């Protein structure tokens, strides 16, 4: 879980510091969401 | 039908959902681009090539 | 006795059954024949049902093939999977943990339609794991056995409940089918009636019906009296076929926009294509049965209909209105009413022949997804089978069900009744099924459809009581998973000789009789009313020329561990499921005797669990010796069967196997030759006569406690073999390569005495705890070394002593003799895991005594541990002089209603002594029916009671009456079954007879030496420092909430603290207090424990500002 | 008690070294590299476990000592064709 939340912020932030539409950026940012969710509460929202 | 507001509302009603599942909410939101061509795509390459040159001659 | 070799079991029973006990195991060979296609099973089909004989690999082929592209002008196609022999033998691959399998081959056709092209190729579908002649897998060295699981047929089902706001009744229906999306209906509360589709819930029937191509006027045409749902559509609001169309699009698939094509495309594919939805065919036949739609065509196009779906409506409404008969257009008349869940006409078996198939049916549903992928992506016209075919995950499928899948278990072989009753076992848990997390009461309870289906008695006792059973002994598996036992049937009153196999589908259409009832010898029953059993599960009496079936035989309703428990209608039901469970756990003993009293059921058990060699062809035998029986058959052949000794089961009991035969004697086909495990002469034989007094002495039996005299130590009468083994491995390591040597850094000689040159010890060298086994020294170097080591090297002259000593020391607490070692190495060809050049496992023998603490039952659950061995002196003995052997308790008797021990105690000792019924004027009027050649037995007879075709009451007092004296004149045993003993401590004769008799006891597999631990110090875990827990680690007890509680119910706090603290987590204080103890001060003050400090930093992770304030 | 292996033939006791016959003098360091890479035949060694036992413990310069040390070794006893004292990189030293 940790290994997952560390790259997706790892890449969305490349995506931020590069330039990219914002529709990839906001499903990156969907992602690193549900990630930490899942780190914290991993099935608390949809499935696990 | 297809006319007098038989459908229409229903396509919105459809595309104002939540869609809890991310994979499936991307789909959503990726198909809401139409597919391009050669000639499209090769003015676009115009158009970023001329950006780029007037970049470089600001800088 | 129909078999040759059957020692003559003089029985009670009254009645003669009409057929013979099935090969009991058949429900497992019959199976995985269907499944492989042999011509046994080719010839079964033929004989019974060849409109359509097909196996299951060919069936699942079939199905599969042909695989097309997007463009059709190319396709593959499967045919004739074919066998090849199997790798290696049976014992070879036990031996050298292999696989026992088998090659598998494909005819593949490759065919090409643009041009024309036919390419056939054998491809090698990978290794199948074959099944042996026992009924059991051999996966990497282990006997598995893959129970039967039961599960609910798919199909459609119908309930009826009650809102129980207004008492309205309300009916609902399911179409549950395998691999799909479920269907239901219901009526509402109000007159509504819901089609909630794929958890959907919305939808009255109109819209589906509109969206089906029917218009309102064909709905009101076809379904008129359904006035409820008339004007369920009269309030539809919606009209269009297109309009329904896109309401159920738009429903079931949110967020996409509705089309006019992709509606319909979507209602056609949920349900009525194959590739998303299909009931097996099992589901097809149970549909079609249940609503008449075919009756005499074959099964095909196994998904669903339109026309089923309306039949299924029609029958929802029909059976709401309180109809009780309907008939579908087209299809035949039925009867309406709801369905049973539970009921085993809907509960179905799935085999080990349907598991591997489905799992097969996986793996080439990953095949052909890839192979189509493949054939896209390759070039045409350059492409072959062999390149499109890659099996791996075929083979990972296979591979990954045989092992780790809670339906594929060790086949537990302490003795061969615990393997039979392992195979022809019904589970119902594992994927597919409801879990012991689910387990409804309703589930677990008996189910009336039970007899002769699935054993009432036999179930394991803890927390999965009810979900585990075992198949009836006379117990069958239809062509379609459902359990169908034989009956007899009469005609005009009078019973036939013919047998059918009912199903409870149709047994609810007859009145089935019932086994022991007084026929007259010509077909006829002497009362008109007889007890049967009805439609509904009811037992009533009805008049004899009215019941259409009858039982083939008692114990019909009994399992094959059960029906070996004597005087079994004497004994409670519980009482008698805890003998029937334990007679599965008894230990196999060095002699093993025949019991004295018993049933039929040993000699068919033994031959049938295949612990027991027999002759497969009739010869006369040429020689014998104790491991090979060379028989010269008569066609001037002549066959060898060796013999296994002293091989380890998978439970560490011995499995030695003698020959009970002589150098000249001629022996027929199936004649046993060598006796296995628990078999005397052929027949079962779990554990030994033991001489009993049923009185309580001195307390040592108290609560349930049992005593024995010191002469079941001495004369080895209850001692048992076990064998346990060690295993290690040399592997290769990032510094080199750990190696097995004698040489040893640092160690003893006396301790190396026992090893040879190669660094393992010698066979027949006697170990015990804390030796080595296995010297094997591993490549380490050197690590931080203390300044103490480099004093003591210079102070005596420790050498270097580079290496480390990882070596096999024997675990805590046992010892014995070393059997024998096998050796594995890669420099001999021997495969290996990668990494590991070197395999060492060793074989120890204990031959373990019995002791106190060991636990004793009998075979009717009265069960309990050796409070004391007595010395022979000491025991209660007749007049005789002889001692008894086992005293047991009398209060535990009639408190648990197993008062059949008592009546197998007097019968025990009539055999024991033998008897003799003077005929001088006719028989007694109680012999009248006993049958002849029991009149009279000689001493140390043995006797068969049938578990209810038994003996009577009356017979055993009669027998008890004339019970012919011992050695001189003495009749120990009066009428009444008891005597008179002498107390063997004062002398006195006791006041009062106390019974004795003779009675079977076994020893259980629950030996003191298993469950003995102890722990002062030992591992910790990681994450928190909590001790370890298990015999396999070194243990530590766990001091649970309650006991925690208990503590503080003492008022007691200091101890708590110290259970808390200074013996679990508080590190600085564990070591602390050793070094108190040992040094002789006083114990320290605890400190904090290391789990609070983690909960502390767990709860600081979840972004709490938790802290502890000091003031 | 003689140290072996195959070309190589160690005495400790005589304290000299044959390559099949073959004797050389050796200086003491690398006569106790020898020695203790003999009796470790087919195991690797890391570069602590060559320093604390080769040398002392309180030998407080840098590592290549040991490489000087490997390359005498190699140009004087693996002269032959075949390479006997192999390294693993970041690892050690065998002789195998």
């Amino acid at each position: 879980l940790y290994r997952r939340v560390i790259n997706r912020n790892n890449r969305l932030k490349r995506l931020i510091d590069l330039g990219a539409p914002e529709i990839i950026v906001n499903n990156e940012k969907r992602m690193l969401q549900e990630s930490v969710d899942a780190l914290f509460d991993n099935g608390r929202r949809g499935r696990p | 039908e297809d006319e007098s507001e038989a459908l229409r509302q229903a396509r919105k009603d459809a595309e104002l959902t939540a869609s809890a599942d991310s994979v499936r909410a991307y789909l959503k939101q990726i198909g809401k681009v139409a597919l391009l061509n050669a000639e499209e795509e090769v003015e676009l390459a115009k158009r970023i090539e001329a950006g780029l040159y007037a970049t470089q001659l600001m800088t | 006795n129909s078999v040759p070799g059957a020692p003559n079991r003089v029985s009670f029973a009254k009645l003669r059954e009409p057929l013979e006990v099935p090969g009991l195991l058949d429900v497992q060979t019959d199976s995985f024949e269907w499944l492989i296609g042999s011509p046994r099973w080719r010839e079964s089909a033929a004989e019974r049902g060849d409109v359509n004989p097909v196996g299951g690999l060919e069936e699942v082929l079939y199905e599969l093939s042909p695989i097309e592209d997007f463009s059709g002008s190319m396709s593959l196609s499967f045919s004739d999977p074919r066998f090849d022999d199997v790798k290696a033998p049976v014992d070879e691959c036990k031996d050298k943990d292999m696989t026992y399998a088998a090659p598998l081959f494909v005819t593949a056709e490759f065919i090409n339609n643009n041009t024309g092209e036919i390419k056939s190729q054998t491809v090698f579908m990978g290794d199948f794991p074959m099944m042996t002649e026992k009924g059991t897998f051999i996966i990497n060295g282990t006997e598995r056995v893959v129970v039967s699981q039961l599960v609910r047929s798919p199909g459609v089902y119908f309930d009826e409940t009650i809102d129980k706001s207004t008492d309205k009744t309300l009916h609902s229906v399911k179409v549950i089918p395998s691999r799909g999306a479920w269907l239901e209906f219901d009526v509402d509360k109000r007159d509504t009636v819901g089609v909630r589709i794929d958890r959907k819930r919305r939808q009255p029937v109109t819209v589906l019906l509109k969206a089906l191509g029917w218009t309102s006027e064909q709905i009101v045409e076809r379904f008129g009296f359904s006035e409820i749902m008339r004007s369920t559509l009269e309030k539809d609001n919606t009209v269009g076929t297109d309009e329904a169309l896109l309401d159920i699009y738009r429903k079931l698939r949110p967020g996409e926009p509705p089309t006019k094509e992709s509606a319909q495309t979507l209602l056609e594919n949920l349900f009525f294509k194959e590739k998303r939805y299909d009931l097996a065919r099992v589901g097809r036949y149970k549909v079609n049965k249940k609503l008449g739609l075919h009756v005499g065509e074959p099964i095909t196009s196994s998904t669903l209909t339109e026309e089923d779906v309306v039949a299924t409506i029609e029958y929802l409404v029909r059976l709401h209105e309180g109809q009780t008969t309907m008939t579908v257009p087209g299809g035949v008349e039925v009867p309406v009413e709801t369905d049973d869940i539970d009921h085993f006409g809907n509960r179905r078996l799935r085999t080990v022949g349907e598991l591997i198939q489905n799992q097969i049916r996986v793996g080439m549903s990953r095949m052909e997804r890839v192979v189509r992928e493949r054939m896209t992506t390759q070039d045409v016209e350059a492409i072959t089978p062999q390149t499109l075919i890659n099996i791996r995950p075929v083979v990972a499928a296979i591979k990954e069900f045989f092992g780790t899948s809670q339906l594929s278990q060790f086949m537990d072989q302490n003795n061969p009744l615990s393997g039979l009753t392992h195979k022809r076992r019904l589970s119902a848990l594992g994927p597919g099924g409801l879990s012991r997390e689910r387990a409804g009461l309703e589930v677990r309870d008996v189910h009336p459809s039970h007899y002769g289906r699935m054993c009432p008695i036999e179930t394991p006792e803890g927390p999965n009581i009810g979900l585990i059973g075992s198949l009836s002994v006379y117990a069958r598996v239809n062509p379609f998973g459902f359990i169908e036992t034989p009956y007899r049937k009469v005609v005009d009153g009078v019973v036939s000789d013919e047998i059918v196999y009912l199903t409870a589908d149709e047994e609810d259409r007859h009145v089935v009789a019932q086994a022991n009832s007084p026929i007259d010898a010509d077909g006829r029953f002497v009362e008109p009313r007889v007890l049967v059993r009805r439609k509904a599960g009811e037992v009533e009496y009805v008049p004899s020329s009215e019941v259409d079936y009858m039982d083939v035989s008692p114990r019909q309703m009994v399992s094959v561990a059960t029906a070996m428990i004597p005087f079994l209608e004497h004994d409670d039901a519980n009482r008698a499921l805890m003998g029937a469970n334990m007679q599965r756990q008894a230990v196999p003993l060095v002699r093993s005797e025949a019991p004295l009293v018993g049933t039929g059921m040993e000699l068919r058990a033994a031959i049938d669990a295949g612990d027991v060699v027999v002759a497969e062809e009739s010869g006369v035998i040429e020689e014998v010796s104790a491991d090979y029986i060379t028989v010269m058959h008569d066609n001037g052949t002549r066959r060898t069967y060796r013999m296994r000794k002293f091989a380890r089961s998978n439970h560490g009991t011995c499995a030695n196997q003698c020959p009970i035969v002589d150098a000249g004697d001629r022996v027929e086909a199936g004649q046993v030759i060598a006796d296995g495990p628990c078999t005397d002469d052929g027949e079962m034989a779990l554990g030994k006569n033991l001489l009993v007094a049923i009185m309580p002495w001195e307390g040592h039996n108290y609560e349930d406690a049992i005593i024995l005299s010191n002469r079941l130590v001495e004369e080895d009468v209850l001692t048992s073999i076990h064998i346990e083994e060690h295993e290690i491995d040399a592997r290769d390591t990032k510094l080199g390569a750990e190696e097995i040597t004698r040489d040893i850094p640092n160690i003893s000689d006396e301790v190396l005495a026992d090893l040879d040159e190669r660094g393992i010890v010698r066979i027949g060298a006697e170990v015990r705890d804390g030796d080595i086994l296995v010297g094997k020294v591993t490549p380490k170097g050197e690590t931080e070394l203390t300044p103490e080591e480099r004093l003591l090297r210079a102070i005596f002259g420790e050498k270097a002593r580079e290496v480390r000593d990882t070596s096999l020391k024997v675990p805590h607490g046992e010892s014995g003799k070393v059997i024998g070692i096998r050796v594995f190495s890669r420099e001999d060809e021997d495969e290996l895991p990668a990494g590991v050049n070197e395999l060492v496992r060793v074989y120890v023998a204990q031959k373990r005594k019995i002791s106190d603490g060991d636990k004793l039952a009998g075979r009717h659950g009265n069960k309990g541990v050796i409070g004391k061995i007595l010395p022979v002196e000491d025991m209660p003995f007749l007049a005789d002089g002889t001692p008894v052997d086992i005293i047991l308790n009398t209060h535990g008797v009639p408190r648990r209603m197993n008062i059949g021990q008592i009546l197998e105690t007097h019968l025990g000792w009539c055999a024991h002594s033998g008897w003799k019924v003077d005929a001088a004027k006719g028989v007694p009027d109680w012999a009248a029916r006993l049958p002849d050649e029991l009149l009279e037995a000689q001493p140390n007879a043995i006797v068969s009671t049938p578990v209810f075709d038994g003996a009577q009451e009356a017979e055993l007092q009669g027998l008890l009456s004339c019970t012919l004296p011992n050695r001189d004149g003495d009749v120990l045993v009066d009428a009444d079954g008891k005597a008179m003993l002498f107390d063997g401590r004062s002398g006195e004769p006791f006041p009062y007879p106390v019974t004795v008799g003779y009675m079977y006891i076994m020893k259980l597999h629950h030996l003191v030496d298993d469950k003995i631990h102890a722990r002062s110090t030992g591992p910790y875990s990681m994450i928190t420092q909590q001790p370890l827990g298990g015999k396999a680690q070194f243990g530590g007890q766990r001091f649970g909430e309650m006991e925690c509680w208990a503590m503080q119910a003492y008022g007691a706090a200091y101890t708590l603290q110290e259970l808390l603290t200074i013996k679990s987590d508080d590190t600085v204080g564990r070591v602390k207090v050793y070094e108190a103890i040992v040094k002789g001060e006083n114990i320290p003050e605890p400190g904090i424990p290391e789990s609070f400090k983690v909960l502390l930093k767990e709860l600081q992770s979840l972004c709490l500002n938790v802290e502890v304030l000091s003031s | 008690v003689r140290l072996t292996f195959a070309d190589i033939e160690l005495d400790e006791e005589t304290h000299e070294v044959w390559k099949a016959g073959q004797p050389v003098s050796l200086s003491p360091t690398e006569f106790t590299l020898l020695r203790y890479f003999v009796i470790n035949a087919g195991t690797v060694l890391s570069k602590p476990k060559i320093l604390d036992h080769v040398w002392r413990y309180d030998f407080g310069g840098d590592v290549n000592v040991v490489e000087s040390y490997v390359s005498y070794l190699r140009r004087k006893i693996d002269t032959g064709e075949k390479r006997l004292l192999h390294t693993l990189r970041g690892v050690g030293y065998v002789l195998r």
